[PDB]
RNA sequence: ACGGGGCUAAACCAUGCACCGAAGCUGCGGCAGCGACGCUUAUGCGUUGUUGGGUAGGGGAGCGUUCUGUAAGCCUGCGAAGGUGUGCUGUGAGGCAUGCUGGAGGUAUCAGAAGUGCGAAUGCUGACAUAAGUAACGAUAAAGCGGGUGAAAAGCCCGCU
RNA sequence: CCCCGGCGAGGGGAGUGAAAAAGAACCUGAAACCGUGUACGUACAAGCAGUGGGAGCACGCUUAGGCGUGUGACUGCGUAC
């Protein structure tokens, strides 16, 4: 029972050279070279899932300082003012209304001044 | 309609007919022969005897006319390589490719 | 020996070209560490 | 939803003017970085430049605390081995006036292809006079 | 002295972006033969300047 | 594998892998690193497992309406085509055939039929009463099989 | 000899309230292991508690390849194996369908047996790169011209130096 | 058999054959490697060359929009096995 190997190892190839697609150079063309980018890749992968919910709240942070201080308050006291009108809007939603509704803005900036006062 | 003569296993590195052929791609065959004529290399000899038949191809097989046939195609392959030996210093043996190409014109009056 | 060599059939000691010591270059000055 | 970003296309950007006299060097300096990048406006995006123009007047006027108008040294290197040089802050004023804001600046900015270009917003002159009055610039009392 | 990396097919075109070749431009014409030529050469037929300079 | 055991080249110095030997298996033309001999696949079955797994069988064939008695089940001539059409008179395409003792005008008209097999009732065997459809035995035969099963 | 710009606080000490900040914790959706109790199981489901970083190493469960039986069956010139694309699908090894190429083989299911899976061993054999159109073209005794032949002559033939 | 070519090599027709991209360097014809064409990017820009975000352009769709494919300016993180 002698099992030849040319079928099985050219398809195992092929997968991984098809998911190598793009890359420069050896990393598209030569299996030991685009196996280990396309590990590479996989980790990248796996963490920037992670960084990825990192990099949006701080853009969010950014816009909403940036449009509260439109309104003459600074973000730490726009939060603790919302938190003491017990609103329960994130930060997400937040930006959002900052960029495209900036009259619903100025009436969340009045609920947060007044829950300080 | 385009027209093809080819030069296969041309005694030739491809590199060497390559700058040749980059001369009169896109050129009139009008052009490309005295383009070729005043070439001083060897595959510029090579070139223009496979042009020159592509030209022959186009009038008696396809009823063309000379004077509005364009070289439309033109591209140098490699071809198969013959091992030589070649004896060096102490004992050493290095081993000479003697490379080949194939040649191919492309002429369309379109 | 080497009796069988099909990249050189025509030579068998050929350790006078790359191994070092063995080159008719070689000086014994090169083996300073000692 | 995805959220929002600014399209390099459709960003409006203003000019305005600042008068640099008696400012504190790094305070005015800090400022001009924010708005050159574009931190005070909503649609703020990291990679893209949606800052504004400003003018600065009286580049020669600026003022730093301390002891620092003969002991802050600015170095160099020219790149030729012993090459490094230095100035003092008097002889920048003296010699270059403009470069004092300007290396200031260049420092609070981010560091790429980006930073250089919100570098080329700022307009830093010694005197009072300008001859951007085609752009209109606001007058920004910062 | 010997390379320590293989360098790449996109290196060796850029090496080989000063070896292209320069076509003549110009051949001119004989004012008596027609025929084309070098500048400052005979033509194929012997021709120069509009006389037969070499009987051959 | 046919060949010496001079080593290729020496140990130390020529700048390339140590060999011993032009038959190691890691080499082209060298040999098999587990080559293999002829063996013995044959394995022991009790007895007791042996009548056991038969009666389990014969039950799942009475079971499963595949066994057939009958009496008698002999042709008449050595001829193919008398039992052809004594089989389809019966619906019988696919059958194993177990006779008392065996007569030779069936061994010889069945020989050609290759679905058909004859066999006497002590050439029985477990692999042919499963492979087969059909099963017809002999009431000669009935009484063979049990006392060769206790 | 602040990470830098810069800083007379943007430094240090004391007190206070905010906010940022991790794969920690919470929210929502999904998978799996080990306990406990049960619509009742026939060995699967339901409820609940808890657990799920991992080398050496121990335990459990699978994928795929070649060959044998099932198979004188089934698929296939109305196009098999192989090759090359695309779509769908599974937690994974993988699977399924189909366009083009190819031109005669392939094989379900459940079992059985292994020359059963490769990136490394200065592994072995073949093919093809790189340096690179780079070094070199083998004695520094030496060539010049006219004619001939030829598709083509610095090197061949003839002649004179 | 005709044509180019040195009464070459090589090729283009014609013809045979189911097929000649089955043409004798001959079944199938993978990969490394080398070219031609097209779309997009690229000549102020610093590093394991990806990954997360993402504008513009091109080509397909199908609509009272924004999806698919290719490319990837700019930007966060990131020193192969
Ligand atoms: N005795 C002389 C044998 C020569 C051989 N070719 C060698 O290289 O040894
Ligand atoms: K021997
Ligand atoms: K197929
Ligand atoms: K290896
Ligand atoms: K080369
Ligand atoms: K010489
Ligand atoms: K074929
Ligand atoms: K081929
Ligand atoms: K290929
Ligand atoms: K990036
Ligand atoms: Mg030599
Ligand atoms: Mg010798
Ligand atoms: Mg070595
Ligand atoms: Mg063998
Ligand atoms: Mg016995
Ligand atoms: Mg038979
Ligand atoms: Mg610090
Ligand atoms: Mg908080
Ligand atoms: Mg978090
Ligand atoms: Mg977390
Ligand atoms: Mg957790
Ligand atoms: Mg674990
Ligand atoms: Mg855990
Ligand atoms: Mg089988
Ligand atoms: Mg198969
Ligand atoms: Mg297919
Ligand atoms: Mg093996
Ligand atoms: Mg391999
Ligand atoms: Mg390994
Ligand atoms: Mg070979
Ligand atoms: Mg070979
Ligand atoms: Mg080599
Ligand atoms: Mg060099
Ligand atoms: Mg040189
Ligand atoms: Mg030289
Ligand atoms: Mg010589
Ligand atoms: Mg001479
Ligand atoms: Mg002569
Ligand atoms: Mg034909
Ligand atoms: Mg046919
Ligand atoms: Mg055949
Ligand atoms: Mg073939
Ligand atoms: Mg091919
Ligand atoms: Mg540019
Ligand atoms: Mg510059």
């Amino acid at each position: 029972a002698r099992v030849k190997r040319g079928v099985i190892a050219r398809a195992r190839h092929k997968k991984i050279l098809k998911q190598a697609k793009g890359y420069y150079g050896a990393r598209s063309r030569v299996y030991r070279v685009a196996f280990q980018a396309v590990i590479k890749a996989g980790q990248y992968a796996y963490r920037d899932r992670r960084q990825r919910k990192r990099q949006f709240r701080q853009l969010w942070i950014a816009r909403i300082n940036a449009a509260a201080r439109q309104n003459g308050i600074s973000y730490s006291k726009f939060i603790n003012g919302l938190k003491k009108a017990s609103v329960e809007i994130d930060r997400k939603i937040l930006a959002d209304i900052a960029v495209f509704d900036k009259v619903a803005f100025t009436a969340l900036v009045e609920k947060a001044k007044a829950a300080l006062a | 309609m385009e027209t093809i003569a080819k030069h296969r296993h041309a005694r030739s590195s491809a590199q060497k007919v390559r700058l040749v052929a980059d001369l009169i791609r896109g050129k009139k065959v009008s052009q490309a022969l005295d383009i070729l004529t005043y070439t001083n290399k060897k595959a510029a000899v090579l070139v223009k005897k496979v042009l020159e038949s592509a030209i022959a191809n186009a009038e008696h097989n396809d009823g063309a006319d000379i004077d509005d046939l364009k070289v439309t195609k033109i591209f140098v392959d490699e071809g198969p390589s013959m091992k030589r030996i070649m004896p060096r210093a102490k004992g050493r043996a290095d081993r000479i490719l003697k490379r080949t190409s194939h040649i191919t014109v492309v002429v369309s009056d379109r | 020996m080497e009796n069988n060599s099909r990249t050189m059939p025509h030579i068998r000691r050929t350790t006078h070209i790359m191994k070092f010591a063995h080159r008719n270059s070689f000086d014994f000055h090169f083996f300073n560490a000692r | 939803m995805k959220t929002f970003t600014a399209k390099p296309e459709t960003v409006k950007r203003d000019w305005y003017v600042v008068d640099a006299t008696g400012k504190t060097l790094g305070r005015l300096a800090t400022e001009l970085a924010r708005r050159l990048r574009g931190k005070h406006k909503a649609e703020y995006t990291p990679h893209v430049d949606t800052g504004d123009y400003i003018i600065v007047l009286n580049a020669d006027k600026v003022a730093v605390t301390g002891n620092k108008r003969t002991d802050k040294v600015y170095y160099h290197h020219t790149g030729h081995i012993g090459g490094i040089k230095q100035a003092t802050f008097e002889e920048m004023i003296a010699r270059r006036p403009e470069r004092v804001i300007e290396i200031a600046v260049k420092g609070m900015l981010p560091k790429g292809p980006l930073g250089r270009a919100m570098f080329r917003k700022l307009k830093v002159y010694a005197g009072n006079e300008h001859n951007h009055a085609a752009q209109q610039p606001q007058v920004l009392d910062i | 002295a010997v390379q320590q990396n293989k360098p790449t097919r996109s290196k060796r075109g850029m090496r080989r972006s000063h070896d292209a070749l320069t076509a003549v431009t110009s051949l001119s014409v004989d004012k008596t033969s027609g025929e084309k030529h070098l500048r400052h050469h005979i033509t194929a037929d012997g021709y120069y300047r509009g006389r037969k300079v070499i009987a051959k | 594998v046919t060949g010496s055991g001079k080593k290729p080249w020496r140990q130390k110095g020529t700048g390339r892998a140590r060999s011993g030997s032009i038959k190691s298996p890691i080499w082209r033309s060298g040999g098999v690193t587990f080559a293999a001999r002829p063996q013995d696949h044959s394995q022991k079955v009790n007895k007791k497992m042996y009548r056991g797994a038969l009666k389990s069988i014969l039950s799942e064939l009475v079971r499963q309406d595949r066994l057939i008695v009958v009496e008698k089940f002999s042709v008449e001539a050595p001829k193919t085509k008398l039992l052809a059409q004594k089989l389809k008179d019966m619906a019988l395409e696919d059958v194993l055939i177990i006779t008392g003792e065996l007569d030779e005008n069936l061994f010889l008209a069945a020989r050609n039929l290759h679905k058909v097999d004859v066999r006497d009732a002590t050439g029985i065997d477990p692999v042919s009463l499963i492979a087969f459809d059909k099963v017809v035995m002999t009431a000669d035969a009935v009484k063979q099989v049990e006392e060769m099963l206790a």
